């Protein structure tokens, strides 16, 4: 999953 | 929680996102035109899990519940963020500083025409209402939180936040010189146009899962599993 | 030219209240089942136009007026209704009093098992925020107004802002205190949020039986669906 | 046509 990276970027 | 009204307003404010650019140049058929708008919002997606980041209390929530209260509302933020942009260009939305389209330009997508209409009249309610922009982070923020919160068990932590919120909004216009009657129907004119919001961004998507069928024009990786979320 | 507006919250109250929609009865398969709540639900949406009328402004606007905000919040009312009456049967949806449904007992339809899920998370939201019968038939108003307003419209807004007053006035006569008034009032107008979203994931699924045509839909539910396309 | 129209007339 693209957002789940982000989120804990 | 452990936040003042105008701490919570500040917040809200320093944690806005910028309003970036788009690629148009006048040299331009529905085509690009919507995948300009397909580059925009991807770009704006960005920046809206930057700016979640910021938003009081939903660092407190676990990742889970962060990808959920997102994949719900991810087009509802754009949207109303779309509107308080386009707040005082009338009968036009503004994208982008450089691109600013009407109701007749957005028949170049067929379906799209009645997006188009929706976002004039929520831009034309703000306008109506003379929407602050501190009042605009705070329904930008109660969206985050509220959009997703039974689509779900100790988070009811939630409420919690989304009622520091309301406290604020009232805050606001009690220092706007509005009356306890008028902070009232103030606040309930406000929330039910999330009512709205909500309606637009449940058909904007089904126009969404409309082009991703059309292959005409390819969407973002994250913007087809950002989709892949209602469909599911 | 006002009517509505000179009412007090009394009398704003006692007009909902007294206008209030009958509860119907019926008569588990897809077809045996999409066929009893279409049946149903043909049978409330008559009685509904009636609770439309006797509502305070809603005479007041043209008969085109009138048509249009029906027309896109029919199916929110249906089920703030239908969430309400399941209000105290945890887990259970309460189409009529002889017809009582589980999660489980709605996958026999499949695309109808996310609805109840979401019906049942409303009736368990106003079950666990403990609405009251006058604070549902304010938002049943709400609605009826509010949703569609954007699709003298004046007028409207000032019957909604009237019908947000009698809500402050039945939370102050509970005792509540004036944080938690403008509180419960941000609670209850967010779940119309969702109903919101629960009717466009419900008027989809409804097409979706008219291009299945395995349910034989009344064609007054179709004049009522189609005017979403 | 439309059959709300008679509803709301009725
Ligand atoms: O920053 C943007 C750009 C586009 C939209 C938008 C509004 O309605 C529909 C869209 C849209 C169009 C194409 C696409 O791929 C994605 C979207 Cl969200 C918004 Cl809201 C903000
Ligand atoms: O009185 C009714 C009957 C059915 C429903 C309902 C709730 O979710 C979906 C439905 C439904 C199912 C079939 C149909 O033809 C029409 C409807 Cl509305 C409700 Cl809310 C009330």
């Amino acid at each position: 999953k693209i957002l789940h990276r982000l989120l804990q970027d | 929680l452990s936040l003042t009204a105008d701490q919570m307003v500040s917040a809200l404010l320093d944690a806005e996102p910028p309003i970036l650019y788009s690629e148009y140049d006048p040299t331009f058929s529905e085509a690009s035109m919507m995948g300009l708008l397909t580059n925009l919002a991807d770009r704006e997606l960005v920046h809206m899990i930057n700016w979640a980041k910021r938003v009081p209390g939903f660092v407190d929530l676990t990742l889970h519940d962060q990808v959920h209260l997102l994949e719900c509302a991810w087009l509802e933020i754009l949207m109303i963020g779309l509107v308080w942009r386009s707040m005082e260009h009338p009968g036009k939305l503004l994208f982008a500083p450089n691109l600013l389209l009407d109701r007749n330009q957005g028949k170049c997508v067929e379906g799209m025409v009645e997006i188009f209409d929706m976002l004039l009249a929520t831009s034309s309610r703000f306008r109506m209402m003379n929407l602050q922009g501190e009042e605009f982070v705070c329904l930008k923020s109660i969206i985050l939180l509220n959009s997703g919160v039974y689509t779900f068990e100790e988070k009811d932590h939630i409420h919690r936040v989304l009622d520091k919120i309301t406290d604020t909004l009232i805050h606001l216009m009690a220092k706007a010189g509005l009356t306890l009657q008028q902070q009232h129907q103030r606040l309930a004119q406000l929330l039910l146009i999330l009512s709205h919001i909500r309606h637009m961004s449940n058909k904007g998507m089904e126009h969404l899962y409309s082009m991703k069928c059309k292959n005409v024009v390819p969407l973002s990786d994250l913007l087809l599993e950002m989709l892949d979320a209602h469909r599911l």
